[PDB]
């Protein structure tokens, strides 16, 4: 089930890109901040392993 | 913000366990130094000693 779901909303996405770039929403600003959070999360992760 | 305490409580730990590390180094030379001291070193003398 998971794996369909998955495979639809990939498909449902990738159908209608350039309208989540042109105009595209408050989406973009989440999409920032969730590349901000992951940069900083693996060099943490990094640093623990060491 | 998880990770981030983390990191901060193993570097504490990492410093605490070296100090530990260093002293237990240090006690387990003092006493293989001793044990290697007292190793290398009849009422007759009892009683010429009183």
């Amino acid at each position: 089930k998971l794996a369909l779901d998955r495979m639809r909303l990939s498909t449902a996405l990738k159908k209608n890109l350039e309208k989540i770039s042109r105009q595209s929403s408050v989406l973009m600003d989440n999409m920032k901040h969730l590349l901000e959070l992951n940069k900083l999360i693996m060099k943490s992760q990094q640093e623990s392993w060491d | 913000s998880t990770k981030e305490s983390k990191n901060e409580k193993l570097k504490e730990d990492l410093e605490r366990e070296q100090r530990w590390l260093d002293e237990q180094q240090q006690i387990m030379e003092s006493l293989n130094v001793l044990h290697s001291e007292l190793k290398n070193k009849s009422e007759s003398r009892i009683f010429n000693e009183l």
